[PDB]
């Protein structure tokens, strides 16, 4: 089916507002309605838009869906912003030619309670020991940041690698700051094949790179 | 399925529906009454208002117009091309004390013998001097009389607030360096004269639901082929029609089974394609905008 | 009221199946089209499959196609889903969701709790423990950054100390990953005086007492 | 009950009422569209009869025919009934025919070739079926005259007086009554009613009683009236005798919606 | 309730037509519709005019219904009477001023057919065994007549008894012809003190007497 | 089909109580209004109550108020009549009923078979049978037997067990002021035969079980 790109964070301070994009690959965006989804960890998801802008009962007017047909997009905005708007969002639309559900990828809103903290990346190649067992794990360490929410990319010298790439979740460290990693797997050749591998760590608009070298 | 059946829930809901349009809780008394015929003022009444020409009943009263001896053609003079009906505001008052009373009020001339083609207008008097074009009526020739009606209520409503107040039935006048054409120069237009003189007929006062769907042809159907429009309020019917007396809106047609139905819709213009030559057509009834009980 | 609980989820060994229920209460469950919803940790929603009211009509999602099976049964208002050849991509918390007029129009309004079926063939297994030789983290600073990995363990939790307890500051240990294969790997860092690499040694203790294992590993540079 | 569901399932009806409305069985292939926008003649037709202005089931056909080349006393309109007949290829298909057109004080209008409208002070539409269904059968036009008044005083007699237009035909393309005991369709059947015999009343002194009617049968949606008579009845209040008057007391016709 | 009286009896023959006639006591007759019911010996009703004068189908339209009201009665009138129409037909109406339904009395029509026929009587004293018993009955069997009304009176000598006598009802035969039993009881003492006794079947105008004695 | 099937009847003393039940089938009795009507052994048709659809108004003729009450159970498709001190004047063929349209309008468009109650002090008891004796063209000779005093009535008579019709004429029972029953029944048979054939009695009473066969044969 077609593809809804969400962006995979937003934040905002409390009481202000936030607004999350969903927009769709191919096809025009009013050939079908788009439904917004709630989902708080641990919880099933619940909607605070359906039919492109219609509320249920019970979700406050702080809550409005509309579409942007200029580009091809519905957007979810929150105003008013409570610690308790924090969760991730989901759009949903329609195809008619796969007969099928399309959500997007998800958004996790953060309701700002700290200042913003950019994250410090440790990369590690594999070590001696690992590579005498015929394996190869290449470990992209993060740390420190504010909101809880990265992604990470992986490159072989610069091209994007995404086999044998598994990453966490974020989570709060006792600092009260986030933490996450991310581990590639490689045959031995590969590492030693390559003139390098970087682990690209993106947050609130920023990137740092960490790479190494056999 | 029973019609038997039917005709007893038919029979039982006529017993609810002439009470509740009364609004009575129960029937009146008799015996006050004695006995034998009607008066026939009443069954003059009565004829006319079975005569050929809101959930709530309507007390139907009569007034005649002034006999045409009394000041009438002291002035203006009856003809045969131009005919003349004035009423008592009083009288008028007397049948419809209130002008928020009155429901409808009907104008009725008894056309005579008729060979040809008449066009007729009526008017209004006004002021004490000029007219206002009230309607017209094109009539076929007959040789049977045949009532002619027609809808005064405005205006009777205002005089329910003059004294003496009047209509006039007039022949039309083809108009076109002008020229016109002319009806009065022959040989009484209409019944004056005599209990069937023209007279107004007055009704008074005495003293489930449609629901909201917008239908997009694209995001509901999957239909591209519909170029316009876009979409359309289709509503729908729904809610309970069950069985004080409401009876007003659950059941005001006494059906044996008042089902939720739509009481006024509308047509659906489509723009389309049909192989590649654009077609526009307009289909019924799509849209609902009210519902009844029925 | 509106109400569907879930039931089967579990643990299953990765070519093999189960059949989740979602029983329904509060409603005329027989009048309603039904769907499944899965959600791998901490990736998105994806549909999986629907049914019409009387059995009849079934779509599915390509993910699961020629694999999964949906019926329902409507004198015990009850929704199943006969998974087959089950994988770690199909691990997943899966919900059944009731549509709100139609799923293309406004969605699902109704979605039960959920159910985790995790495929893996994850036995009690104790980790290997590789170094991470220290390299500069910050010239400026004067630091490097060292550590181990510990990799390949099943179940959690495993404990890291740094010369046996004597070492606490610029310790990081972090969450560890849950892999494809059921099994966890996590890594434990030291920021330490870049200085000193030369003079201070540094061992990571390792204990996964599910396995009984306990590793001390030396951290050296290399040439 | 859930409306939700009811929703469902006026959607998936509109479906097949509108493809069997265009006796269509599934929409018209559209792999031959011209592209981009569509012709303004089209939408201008499109506007003109979403649009209103002073003014059966199957799906009627819209076409429109503009006027062929005076005063603000009387406007002449002419069409040739050839242009007309390319619009509506055969007479009898004409369902409908309405005459369009686009002040300070009111003023009062006629048509001749019919019927006159009033004016109030700020488009319009005249039904003229009847006379196009004719002029299908060679140049024919409309009569837009201002009205008079005339009457007679002593012998005097007197008078007084106070985008281009077209014309928009749709077309087709190129009730039960039961008295059996046989309930095959909706239809109104017979039921009298006696005041006395069948309700117990003696107040109502001169309607005896009356032919109520009812509907009922099956459809492929509820057979129900659909004209529908008032029933005048007398009785008395005290020593007075009263006239009521009752509407829809009495079912002339049955239809399905 | 008011009252509906019907004639009791009518006789006529096939081809006539007949007329049972239900006049309504007080109040008049145009306030309730009437029905008529017929009823044939030893099964339920059956309608054969409903709502003053409708015929329900399967009825022949020989039977009509009328509504009389000079007289305040109504009427119902069988023309070209089959024989099958022998029947007790009882009008029904309703009041209206005690919510009850009100039927007549009932007319039994009898439909002739067959010439007339005089009774068979057999006459049996009362047995050996019956007065060894201290009871003494007299058995007077009348047999293959027609019509179906005859009349008895016993004799005790000359004078007529009254007492201890009960007789049966005319019930139908082998041959569509009648049959009754008439039945006097005494004492012995009354058996043998009188000289003789004797019952006397009176038909159609005729008598037949049988006499036993001791 | 509409059917209405009565069941409940019998023979009862003056006081006690019978419950007469009407099984409907063949329409949705829930419907409709029911009623009940009787008719006395010999005598005219007579209203006795009526009840709503839903068993709400019931109403009654005044012969029987306070003492019956008429009821419907809806799920069970089946019109009840409680009859309560039973009298003589009870006694009667008991019908249900369904109304055409309403019974003030169409009368009653369907009846059931029917249930007969008979209220009697009578105590169950046979018939002691006594013959008729042969005598009084000759060619002919009245047998018979005479069957008296017994209560339930139903009471069943054939000859020579069963080789003989021509001739049987059996006779409808008499009822006594005793409130007791007898009959009769005769066969005309050739006196040819009277020197010679045995002709065999036989008389059967189901709420006796007392059979007693009698031959027929004159006297000296
Ligand atoms: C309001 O409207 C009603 C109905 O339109 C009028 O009622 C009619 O009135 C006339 C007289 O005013 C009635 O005529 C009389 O009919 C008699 C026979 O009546 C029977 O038949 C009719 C149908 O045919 C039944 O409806 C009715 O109940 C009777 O069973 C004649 O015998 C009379 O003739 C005698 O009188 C005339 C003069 O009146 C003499 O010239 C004759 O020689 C003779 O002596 C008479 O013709 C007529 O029956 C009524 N019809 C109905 C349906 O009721 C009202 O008159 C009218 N009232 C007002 C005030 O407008
Ligand atoms: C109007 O009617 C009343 C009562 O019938 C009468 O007294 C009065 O004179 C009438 N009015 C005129 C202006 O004649
Ligand atoms: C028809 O009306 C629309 C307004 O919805 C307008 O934009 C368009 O230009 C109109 N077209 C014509 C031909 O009048």
């Amino acid at each position: 089916n077609f593809m809804l790109t969400q962006p995979h964070s937003v934040s905002e301070s409390p009481g202000k507002t936030v607004t999350i994009s969903c927009t769709r690959s191919s096809g025009n965006i009013d050939n079908n309605y788009v439904q917004w989804y709630q989902q708080r960890p641990g919880s099933s998801p619940t909607t605070v838009i359906y039919e492109d802008n219609q509320r249920p009962s019970g979700v406050p007017d702080r809550f409005s869906g509309s579409i942007d047909s200029s580009s091809n997009s519905a957007s979810l905005t929150i105003s008013g912003l409570k610690t308790e708007d924090e969760a991730d969002y989901y759009c949903q639309s329609y195809d008619y030619d796969t007969q099928g559900v399309v959500f997007g990828g998800g958004t996790k809103l953060t309701v700002l309670g700290q200042p913003k903290a950019a994250p410090s990346v440790t990369l590690f190649p594999p070590s001696s020991e690992e590579l005498q067992a015929n394996k190869a794990t290449l470990v992209c360490l993060i740390s420190d940041f504010y909101p809880g929410a990265v992604t990470v990319a992986w490159k072989a010298d610069s091209s994007p690698v995404k086999a044998g790439v598994e990453t966490t979740t974020p989570s709060k460290q006792s600092n009260n700051k986030y933490a996450a990693s991310s581990y590639l797997s490689l045959t031995p050749e590969q590492w030693k094949s390559h003139r390098s591998y970087s682990c690209q760590v993106t947050h609130e608009g920023s990137t740092v790179e960490k790479t190494v070298a056999p | 399925i029973d019609m038997e059946l039917v005709k007893r829930k038919r029979i039982e809901a006529i017993r609810g529906q002439i009470l509740s349009k009364l609004r009575l809780a129960s029937p009146p008394s008799q015996g006050e009454v004695p006995p034998g015929p009607l008066p026939e003022a009443v069954l003059a009444l009565y004829n006319s208002t079975r005569d050929r020409v809101d959930y709530y009943a309507k007390e139907v009263t009569r007034v005649l117009m002034v006999e045409t001896h009394n000041e009438i053609y002291d002035k203006f003079k009856q003809s045969t091309h131009s005919i003349y009906m004035f009423f008592n505001t009083s009288e008028l008052r007397e049948a419809v004390p209130e002008p928020v009373l009155l429901s409808r009020a009907e104008l009725r001339l008894l056309r005579l013998k008729l060979k040809v083609e008449q066009h007729v207008e009526l008017y209004q008097k006004y002021s004490n001097n000029s007219w206002r074009y009230l309607s017209n009526r094109l009539l076929a020739p007959s040789d049977s009389p045949e009532w002619l009606s027609f809808d005064v209520t405005g205006v009777v409503r205002q005089w329910l607030s003059g004294e003496i107040e009047g209509f006039r039935l007039s022949a039309h006048c083809s108009c076109d360096t002008l020229q016109v054409d002319i009806n009065g120069f022959t040989t009484d237009l209409a019944t004056i004269h005599g209990m069937n003189r023209p007279f107004l007929l007055l009704m008074a006062t005495p003293l489930c639901c449609v629901r909201q769907l917008y239908i997009d042809f694209r995001k509901d159907l999957g239909w591209k082929w519909i170029h316009e429009p876009k979409g359309y309020h289709a509503n729908f019917c729904l809610g309970p029609c069950p069985y004080l007396a409401l009876y007003n809106q659950h059941n005001p047609g006494a059906s044996a089974a008042p089902c939720c139905v739509p009481q006024a819709l509308e047509p659906l213009p489509i723009v389309y394609y049909v192989g590649r030559k654009p077609k526009v057509e307009q289909l019924s009834n799509m849209i609902v905008r009210s519902c009844k009980c029925s | 009221q509106v109400q569907l609980v879930e039931s089967g989820g579990g643990v299953v060994q990765p070519g093999r199946s189960l059949r989740l229920s979602c029983a329904a209460s509060g409603f005329t469950f027989r009048s309603y089209v039904m769907h499944w919803v899965r959600q791998a940790p901490g990736k998105g929603l994806e549909w999986v499959a629907v049914i019409s009211h009387e059995g009849s009509l079934k779509y599915y999602a390509d993910s699961v196609k020629g694999r999964f099976t949906i019926s329902r049964d409507n004198s015990k208002n009850t929704l199943y889903l006969q998974m087959n050849s089950l994988r770690a991509e199909d691990t997943a918390v899966y919900y059944c969701a009731r549509p709100r007029i139609a799923a293309r129009r406004g969605g699902f309004g109704y979605w039960g709790q959920g159910t985790l079926v995790t495929v893996s063939s994850a036995s009690t297994k104790g980790p290997s423990v590789f170094p991470l030789a220290p390299s500069s983290k910050s010239t400026s600073g004067g630091t490097a950054a060292l550590g181990c990995l510990v990799k390949d363990y099943f179940p959690e939790p495993v404990t890291v100390s740094w010369n046996s307890g004597a070492l606490t500051s610029g310790v990081h240990t972090f969450p560890a990953v849950l892999q494809s294969s059921g099994l966890y790997s996590l890594s434990s860092v030291v920021t330490v005086p870049s200085s000193s690499l030369g003079t201070q040694t540094y061992i990571c203790n390792v204990n996964h007492k599910p396995s009984n294992t306990k590793v001390d590993k030396k951290v050296e540079p290399k040439s």
